[PDB]
């Protein structure tokens, strides 16, 4: 029945609470790190260390 | 607060007579020469002495005193005579004591003479011994009255003894030459049969009596339980008595003082007592918040004996994390207001853990950083600023 019949398939769904918590956490941390580095680079900046 | 301030520098003198207080570097004749810490401790001591006057003369008579003062003032407040009657709106000490004596028939002049006119707090050092032969409890209460902030107490003193037959109150007369006070003790027939031991309130509980002495019935002793004097108590119980007082007492100040006294006994039974307090809802939440820091101190003192994980970590994952993921914290729902306070105070105490090398372990620091990363607050009706601020702490 490659010759007379057929049926569709789908992509593998990731319904796991652990990896969904990890994905949402890491994406939130990365976007807030990118936002704060962009705003500290395009403005007046301070530094805990000398010339940092 | 007041016993710390009065033992630190001199004492607060309510109602001075015009210097009356020369132990301190400012003059107490005017409010604008007082130190600000003295002003704060003045208001604090004034409301505690009013609680003492309520203890001697009951609360309904106290509210009748206040209503009589307000009623004289409000009959005064409507006249037009220029102060023939407008000075009934001004209270004095003699007028207040006279109104108290009018409504009650008792005068409080010894209590006023001790706690108002005299400027000192008392220090109690207690130690007991149980006489098995005559079945008595020999208390030994001595006062430190030679410190700069202290004074000598000669009144009566309440003591509450929890024995196997229940909770009994005793009044002791502590004169100047007194040292040994023999009070009688009851049976120990609730160790013959397993019966429940009745508490300070009407209830009764099952206690594990394996830690108790075989010859003594008494489970714990509390000197001045109702805080009826301005005092600092230093009682010398045994560590199992402090653990029984932490577990089964129905008074929050006794649970707090047993937490404070269990830091000197780092035995694993005290760790079990504080961990059972921490796991226990229907305990007052500010006792569990103190048991966190007490458990951290005890855990720091019994390194090279601690068996499993660091303290409170497994308990945090049992109470506040997911069942399927132990290292992922649950999403924030702060609607309980007691597990919110306990959740935001438990890593702050957990970070005071130290290893054998005096460095915080990388299992607790990693746990705190995972608490910070996996924090999701898009679902509760409350803000997250104090919890995140405590995470930084």
């Amino acid at each position: 029945p490659h010759t007379y019949i057929k049926t569709p398939t789908y992509r593998e769904p990731v319904s796991d609470y652990q990896v969904l918590r990890e994905k949402a956490a890491s994406q939130r941390r990365d976007v807030e790190r990118a936002l704060t580095r962009f705003m500290a680079k395009t403005g007046e900046t301070q530094s805990l260390f000398k010339d940092d | 607060k007041i016993v710390a301030y009065e033992l630190k520098t001199g004492g607060v003198l309510l109602h001075p007579i015009f210097n009356p207080a020369s132990h301190l570097h400012f003059s107490i004749k005017h409010p604008h020469t007082l130190s600000w810490e003295y002003y704060s401790m003045f208001q604090c001591k004034a409301h505690l002495v009013m609680r003492l006057i309520e203890n001697r003369i009951s609360m309904e008579f106290m509210l009748q005193v206040f209503n009589k003062l307000l009623s004289l003032a409000s009959t005064a407040s409507s006249q037009k005579f220029q102060s023939h009657m407008w000075s009934q709106m001004l209270v004095s000490t003699s007028g207040f004591l006279k109104s108290i004596s009018n409504v009650s028939g008792k005068d409080i002049q010894p209590l006023i003479k001790q706690w108002v006119d005299q400027s000192g707090v008392v220090k109690f050092y207690g130690s007991f011994a149980f006489n098995r032969k005559r079945n008595v409890l020999e208390l030994e209460i001595k006062q430190d009255y030679t410190s700069p902030g202290t004074q000598k107490y000669v009144g009566p003193l309440k003591v509450t003894v929890q024995e196997l037959d229940g909770s009994f109150n005793h009044t002791l007369q502590i004169e100047e030459n007194s040292l040994k006070h023999d009070i009688p003790c009851h049976s120990k027939s609730r160790r013959n049969k397993k019966k429940k031991i009745p508490l300070m309130n009407g209830e009764e509980v099952d206690m594990d009596l394996s830690a108790m002495d075989a010859d003594s019935p008494l489970l714990w002793i509390r000197i001045d339980p109702d805080m009826s004097v301005l005092r600092k108590v230093e009682f010398e119980q045994a560590d199992f008595m402090w653990q029984y007082q932490l577990r089964y007492e129905r008074d929050v100040v006794a649970q707090q003082e047993s937490i404070l006294a269990l830091e000197k006994f780092p035995t694993p039974a005290s760790r079990l007592a504080l961990t059972d307090i921490l796991e226990q809802e229907q305990c007052f939440y500010r006792v569990r918040m103190s048991a966190c820091f007490c458990l951290a101190k005890i855990a720091n003192s019994m390194v090279s004996t601690w068996t499993g994980p660091p303290a409170m970590k497994s308990l945090f994952t049992r109470m506040f994390c997911c069942k399927s993921c132990p290292n992922i914290v649950k999403t924030n729902n702060f609607m309980s207001f007691q597990s919110y306070f306990l959740q935001k105070t438990m890593p702050v105490a957990m970070a005071l853990l130290r290893d054998v090398h005096n460095l915080c372990p990388k299992e607790v620091l990693t746990f705190i950083l995972d608490l910070i990363k996996y924090n999701d607050n898009r679902k509760n009706k409350f803000s997250d600023n104090y919890y995140r601020a405590e995470m930084i702490d």
